[PDB]
């Protein structure tokens, strides 16, 4: 009835060369930017869109009185266009963002002791170097956000303003820009419009944030971040690269690509020995005048028989000058500073995106992907063997026994008697012979298939290809001949609605015969192999920086397959590799940190085209043995090569003769058929498995120590050998020598494979410094600050605009410049900038909402001023932004996360920030700021208590006092929507959805004390948690109402509940302010302040009908500890003490080891049988099953629930179950459980190589404890407390130059109690649970025979 | 050396054995499957037999 | 009885020498594009001559150049191309 | 002294056994290269 | 000195066949059904 095409506000897309091109043609009547098909299409047969877009441009001027250009040929002056001036609104903004970070920073200051360094910052001088971008920045922004809101309203609309000298016509569909003071017109997308109003944004972020910090730094230093950037040196970056850009039309990103390896060759030169760092600079130099040399053919051989032929391109010496000029610019930054290199990290943004031709990359890698390759038979058996070894290694250590190997005879004496011990070799045995004689080995199915289909797999919100005859589908009806066109609608009759859709979710829930046990079958009888119906396109979906990187695309049937072998490889051989799994998180970051040392990082980025069938079989073989399979992992390198390579764009058809069958049809620029190569991605796994034992046959042939991370498309190997040669040259030629020869081992080993590594790709060094890409050198690590934080502003990552996730996204953005920069002050600054912009300055206009927002906003301002009496309006809005947004605020950070970031009990913490923030706040009356509290506990608990809602969420509070979310007011709409689809399965599940979770919570509902963990523990034990996750993955989907419509446009009951929910949210505080109960007691304590533990707890239990909940609550390290200052002499505190003597700790390592705050939880004692039969599915069943068990004993009904449950989900009794359950041996499960919605760290705020200089004691805390309570458990968490010491310990040194000697934590024992493990008491209702397991039976797991 | 001069033997045999083994998994490609005797190549894997067997008994049993 | 013995094991050697300079080229498109040419086994030479004059236009340039040419280095030491040096007085002085 | 002469002779065996099927795939004529598929396609019902 | 009279006896056979490098298919069809009734009889009842 209503729908609506909100368009985008940020890139979030790509960039297209062939749009462009069909713009330009259908203006001009002549090809534009190239002479391909789609010109002429475009010329002959135009799309109505371009139809209206001509006929709007040409009853303004006229298009040929102005040379027509490329649309980067007008950055430079887009970006020197100048319309009115924005500073006073720049200053207004700094100013409110100053005073409300003047509050913050009172607030620290408070309960930190300390005793205008905002000052600093001086208003009346900003520098007109970072005023230019936002003025930029702001003009266009405000056309953009016209435009939205006008196409809101109008399907279709046309728009255009004058910016200055050049003016804007705007479209969804195509955009116009005219430059009088040039004289010339360009024609471009909407990407274009909305990727320079993102580059103007970056700009005035990054020169804002080093301004600020400089200011900062120039009257205390250490105050701002720890770089010493230049402004107008970015400046002059920024304008010399644009004019260089300009000049070079679309062949200048290739030669912007080459910033990051100058700034690599720059770092190398500060880091190591000549010899590496010249090597690196000259093979970087080589290449880069290369391309220079090349470019003028490429653009000239482009731009043949078009409107730009007649244009003139640059020659090799002015272009070279502008690079020479660019690389003296970056030079010059980096002041050989380390710190500027690592900050210099966020230019690979600040210059644009370019302009990606779908059918060129394809037509690069054609050729690569089709040329006849030489293999050696003696190297790939080697292969073949280490994988196999690495196969029995991993057996061996996991389940202490050999895989089952089908004959016993291809073994020798000593490979017999190794099989007969259960061991294997050493890395000092195992030469090339035994990987030879390994590769015989012929395994057993060790693994297996899942019968039934995991929808939990298969079901995601992503796209897939039609199928062969029905592809015509994806062009304009306009672009076709008509015999097509008929052929093709008399095809379309003949399919199911399946066979229609270009989505996932609409491909299941429209299916009228699905089978859960379908997909075994396809895989058993390898219904893949020959199917006329197959095809993969290339929809020229890329990435960042690069001329081509096409994103591949299946039809569902084989996209099932390829999900299925990636899934099984993971689950079941990807362990046995830990070089890649631990590769994030353990392996690299942390755990990796005369005998020569090196390091070697070749690239494997274009690793896939490479490969062919002769060279993945020899291990996918290994694969399909274990699983018992025939062909599941080489399908890939079975089924390609029989098939048509299409790049089915939008707008890029093919070259027909007439014929409706694609295979039939010539090869042409965007088709081609026999690709012998691998698809991106597909197989990455299996590659990357290779790829790794590729380099045990290497370390084996000689003789050194090999270790390998990958992190990411980086292979990086750290090499050791005992030199043994010494008296001439000692240490770095020894290190060079290692490096050059184990150099030309390694690529002779992947040339023999079929991998020809480039020269430019492939470096060595002395120690490996690029890990994961951040730069560490002698244990600091320098950090990128300003690079997540360049696109913060208005309406980021909100699918719809919402002022709440968007304020949510500009605290998280703003956060880094806290975690991973070592300054507090800027991010503030930055914060409450964008903040104030948010609220005060861009809700008046929302495009769906209207003025609505700004009204619900200003009457919550004004309760909150009637509530504390603030006499002027402007520090009302202070107040505001410092409330939790639990409580109604706008103030995306709670006090916390400045000193630690992970801590149980959100609650507690907000109740803590308030009262702090009241605290400082000389400004209301000393009744109020208590009357806040009794205005906080004064609750309507009379209401439904449903258990299922501590199910989902064990922190959650009832009677209204929380802040409803979008998955519980879309579950609704999403249930009734799924129950009205084609599909029986889904239907019935989604029908009998509101019983099941009305069912759920009653399971459990007369047993107390009540413990949300234990309940999320059993909720996790039911299969209605899987279809619990189904609904919530399509909440989330922008469009909840046209599932089952193929229409891509938001309904208008989705914008109605959207801005329901929006509108209702911004009224809570008011909501809570305006009832207060003066018959309720605040907790004051013997020091003249509250407590906010007790006040926690009060609410929380008040809030469900006073059920004595136990297990959640926990004081907040910020209100139960006092921060003092002194030498070994104080009343029993845990202390905090700085090895060095040095002022300051920046940049500096420690003799400590990295702190990391660990739980130790669950002493366990796990049982001794095979788990390798079991899918992953049955084993989580099987721990959570454990986890029931131990938590809740001697509850009568445990026993037969637990049964009911095993019976259900597993198929078996729950006596037969039990030995293969996990034995835990402990007795408080409050303190030990592991269990998701319970942290498992406890890190500080602060880099790792930080925590390295500190070191604490913890024995007077101990004692004072033990003095007041016995032996047992209490709520305060350890981890926790010494993480806020550290913080506090780094927090000092930025807010004072000095740091503290050594600091004391007193405990304040009124807010601490304790946990002794409980005694539940009452029966569990076990019948209901079988009904459940009967009607969610698709998310069961396989029933275990 | 008697018995050391047979057991070389054997560990060389089953080293040619390793390369006839890659050898013929490398031959039995894309233009083995489509006539459909890459199977016969490399043989059946357990669960082919199980698949047949179930359809066997399934049309045994529907009698 | 012994003698045998040495017979085998020479047998056994050149098997193993054959087996171990065996070389392999894969499958790919027969040169018409019109089918796939299955996978060829024999010795290096003969199988890269027959590839490359199979080989049709700039194809067979990148076969002649991943196949019989590689990267010939030693000890290190990138010498930077004459017009490299001109970046690199433009980039390194005045600075 | 008599287990490794038989281990010898069972992989000898095994050696023809794969290097009978070694030259259907390439050293094979193509005419000849479909015989196998009608077996194959007999199997599941020869059973 | 029986086995090695066959061991050597097969070589000149393995050599012989080696060297190319009608009556196949028919041993590969005897072969793998061979093992296919030995894995079916284990994979069927216990
Ligand atoms: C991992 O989730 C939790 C962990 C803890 C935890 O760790 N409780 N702590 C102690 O039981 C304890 C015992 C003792 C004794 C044995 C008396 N000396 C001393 C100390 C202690 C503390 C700080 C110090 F600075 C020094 C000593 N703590 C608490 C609660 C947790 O989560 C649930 C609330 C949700």
């Amino acid at each position: 009835t209503v729908n609506v095409y909100l368009p985008d506000s940020y890139l979030k897309g790509v960039i297209s060369f062939s749009e462009t091109n069909a713009i330009g043609s259908c203006l001009l009547k002549r090809p534009y930017l190239k002479n391909d098909n789609t010109a002429k299409v475009a010329i002959e047969n135009p799309v109505i869109e371009h139809v209206r877009l001509k006929n709007a441009v040409n009853s303004k001027m006229k298009i040929s009185d102005y040379k027509v250009v490329e649309p980067v040929n007008m950055q430079h002056e887009i970006m020197k266009n100048v319309h009115s001036c924005e500073l006073t609104l720049l200053k207004q903004f700094l100013t409110r963002s100053k005073n409300i970070s003047t509050l913050k920073l009172n607030m620290i200051c408070d309960w930190l002791q300390l005793k205008s360094i905002l000052s600093f910052i001086d208003v009346e001088f900003i520098p007109s170097w970072v005023s230019n971008w936002f003025s930029n920045w702001y003009n266009l922004n405000k056309l953009i956000l016209e435009f939205r809101r006008e196409e809101v309203i109008r399907t279709g609309s046309i728009l255009c303003r004058s910016l200055g000298k050049l003016v804007f016509i705007v479209s969804s569909y195509g955009c116009i820009v005219k430059s009088n003071k040039s004289k010339r017109v360009s024609f471009f997308t909407y990407n274009q419009l909305l990727t320079w109003k993102d580059v103007m944004l970056s700009r005035f972020n990054a020169n804002f944030c080093i301004w600020v910090s400089n200011s900062l730094n120039e009257n205390q230093e250490g105050l701002g971040l720890r770089s010493n950037l230049q402004g107008m040196l970015t400046n002059k970056l920024y304008e010399t690269v644009d004019y260089m850009l300009s000049l070079c039309c679309n062949e200048g990103f290739s030669l912007v690509k080459e910033f990051e390896g100058f700034i690599m060759s720059e770092i190398l030169r500060i880091t190591e020995h000549a010899q590496f760092s010249t090597r690196f600079r000259n093979t970087l130099l080589n290449g880069l005048t290369d391309q220079l040399t090349k470019l003028k053919n490429k653009n000239r051989l482009r731009v043949h028989s078009t409107v730009l032929e007649n244009n003139d391109y640059p020659m090799y010496e002015v272009v070279l000058k502008l690079l020479g000029d660019t690389l003296r610019c970056i030079k010059l930054l980096i002041n050989k500073n380390l710190e500027n290199a690592a900050e210099l990290y966020y230019i690979f943004r600040i210059f644009g995106h370019p302009m990606v031709d779908e059918r060129d990359a394809m037509d690069a890698v054609k050729l690569n992907n089709e040329i006849t390759k030489i293999l050696r038979l003696e190297s790939l058996t080697e292969l073949r063997g280490a994988f196999i070894l690495r196969i029995i290694k991993g057996f061996v250590d996991n389940n202490k026994r050999w895989p089952k190997i089908k004959n016993l005879k291809v073994l020798s004496k000593r490979w017999t008697m190794y099989f007969k011990a259960k061991n294997y070799p050493s890395q000092l045995e195992l030469s090339e012979q035994d990987f030879l004689e390994l590769a015989a080995i012929q395994f057993e199915q060790e693994f297996s298939v899942p019968e039934k289909t995991n929808l939990e797999m298969v079901l995601n919100d992503k796209a897939i290809s039609p199928p062969k005859r029905l592809i015509w589908s994806v062009y304009p009806k306009n672009y076709l001949p008509e015999t097509i066109k008929n052929r093709y609608l008399e095809e379309t009759f003949n399919a199911s609605d399946s066979l229609k859709t270009r989505r996932v979710l609409e491909y299941y829930l429209k299916d009228n015969k699905f089978d859960q046990k379908e997909l075994k079958s396809y895989v058993v009888r390898q219904e893949y192999l020959n199917d006329k119906e197959h095809i993969v396109s290339l929809t020229g979906k890329e990435r960042e920086l690069s001329v081509g990187r096409m994103f591949a695309m299946q039809p569902g049937k084989q996209r099932q397959i390829q999900i299925l072998a990636e899934k099984l490889l993971a689950d079941n051989i990807v362990p046995f590799f830990p070089e890649t799994l631990t590769k994030y998180g353990d392996l690299d970051l942390q755990r990796i940190m005369y005998i020569a040392r090196a390091s070697i990082v070749t690239d494997l980025s274009k690793f896939n085209q490479a490969f062919r069938y002769e060279t993945t079989a020899i291990c996918a073989d290994v694969a399909d043995e274990l699983h018992g399979t025939q062909s599941l992992f080489c399908w890939l390198h079975l089924i390609v090569p029989m098939t048509t390579m299409i790049c089915a764009y939008r707008h890029a058809p093919p070259e027909t003769k007439g014929e409706y069958d694609i295979d039939k049809i010539e090869e042409q620029s965007g088709l081609y058929r026999y690709h012998m190569g691998g698809i991106e991605g597909w197989c990455q796994k299996l590659w990357t498995m290779e790829a790794i034992s590729l380099l045990d046959v290497v370390s084996v042939k000689t003789r050194c120590q090999m270790t390998s991370l990958l992190n990411g498309d980086n292979q990086s190997i750290d090499v050791s050998k005992p030199v043994k040669l010494s008296e001439g040259l000692d240490e770095v030629k020894a290190d060079y020598r290692l490096a050059v020869k184990m150099l030309k081992e390694i690529r002779d080993a992947y040339r023999n494979i079929g991998h020809k590594l480039k020269e430019g790709e492939t470096y060595i060094s002395r120690d490996l410094q690029f890990i994961s890409k951040v730069i560490q050198s002698e244990g600091v690590m320098h950090p990128t600050p300003i690079k997540k934080v360049l696109r913060v502003g208005p309406w980021i990552n909100t699918i719809l605009d919402d002022i709440k996730t968007s304020a949510e996204s500009i605290g998280s953005l703003c956060q880094e410049l806290e975690f991973r920069g070592e300054s507090i002050i800027v991010s503030l600054i930055l914060r409450n900038f964008w903040l104030y912009n948010l609220y005060m300055h861009e809700s008046k206009q929302h495009p769906l909402a209207g003025k609505q927002l700004f009204k619900q906003l200003n009457k919550t301002l004004t309760s909150v001023q009637r509530f504390f009496e603030i006499k002027r309006e402007n520090e009302v809005v202070d107040l505001w932004m410092n409330i939790p947004m639990q409580f109604g605020g706008g103030d995306p950070v709670v006090f916390y996360r400045s000193f630690y970031r992970r801590t149980p009990d959100f609650l507690t913490e907000a109740i803590s920030h308030v009262d702090i923030l009241l605290k400082i706040s000389a400004n209301i009356k000393n009744e109020t700021k208590v009357s806040f509290f009794k205005a906080l506990l004064s609750i309507e608990k009379n209401e439904r208590a449903t258990l299922t809602t501590l199910m989902r969420d064990p922190q959650a509070v009832g009677s209204e006092r929380q802040a409803k979310v979008t998955s519980d007011i879309n579950r609704t709409a999403v249930t009734s929507i799924l129950s009205l689809s084609p599909n029986q399965l889904f239907s019935d599940s989604a029908i009998h959805y509101s019983r099941n979770e009305e069912e759920v919570g009653i399971i459990a509902e007369n047993i107390t004390p009540v413990y949300p963990h234990g309940l999320r523990v059993l909720y996790e034990s039911l299969p209605f948690h899987k279809a619990e996750k189904v609904v919530n993955m399509i909440s989330g989907t922008k469009s909840i109402t046209n599932l089952l419509q193929r229409t891509s446009a938001i309904n208008g009951e989705d914008i109605d509940r959207a801005v329901s929910m929006m509108l209702e949210n911004l009224g809570l505080l008011s909501r809570i302010l305006s009832v207060v109960v003066d018959s309720i007691e605040i907790p004051i304590k013997s020091n003249g302040r509250l407590i906010c533990c007790q006040i926690s707890r009060t609410l929380r239990e008040t809030s469900w009908n006073n059920m004595e909940i136990v297990g959640v609550t926990s004081p907040s390290i910020t209100t139960c500890m006092d921060v003092i200052y002194a030498t070994s002499s104080h009343l029993k505190g845990i202390i905090i003490e700085k090895f060095s003597t040095d002022r300051t700790t920046r940049g500096q390592r420690g003799p400590k080891s990295p702190w990391v705050g660990s739980s130790t939880q669950e002493k366990k004692l796990v049982p001794v049988y095979n788990r390798q039969i079991l899918s992953k599915q049955q084993r989580e069943q099987l721990e959570a099953i454990g986890k029931m068990r131990w938590v809740y004993k001697g509850t009568p009904g445990l026993r037969r629930l637990l049964n009911k449950i095993c019976l259900g989900s597993l198929g078996i009794s729950y006596k037969c179950v039990k030995p293969l359950l996990p034995r835990f041996m402990s007795v408080n499960f409050l303190h030990r459980l592991s269990v998701s919605s319970r942290p498992m760290e406890f890190p500080a705020s602060v880099p790792a190589y930080r925590t390295t200089n500190y070191h604490f004691d913890t024995s007077p805390i101990n004692q004072a404890l033990s003095e007041r309570f016995g032996n047992e458990d209490i709520n305060l968490v350890f981890q926790n407390a010494i993480s806020c010491g550290i913080s506090i310990m780094s927090v000092v040194e930025q807010l004072t130059g000095r740091s503290p000697k050594q600091l004391v934590l007193i405990p304040q024992l009124e807010e601490i109690d304790i946990m002794p493990p409980p005694v539940f008491q009452g029966k569990f209702n076990y019948k209901l649970v079988d009904k459940i397991t009967s009607d969610q039976h698709i998310f069961s797991p396989d029933k275990i025979d | 050396s008697i018995e050391a001069r047979l057991e070389s033997i054997e560990e060389k045999l089953s080293m040619i054995l390793g390369l006839l083994r890659t050898l013929n998994i490398a031959t039995a490609g894309p233009t083995a499957a489509r006539d459909g005797i890459r199977d016969a190549m490399i043989g059946i894997r357990e669960e082919l037999i199980a698949d047949i067997i179930k359809e066997a008994k399934g049309k045994a049993a529907e009698m």
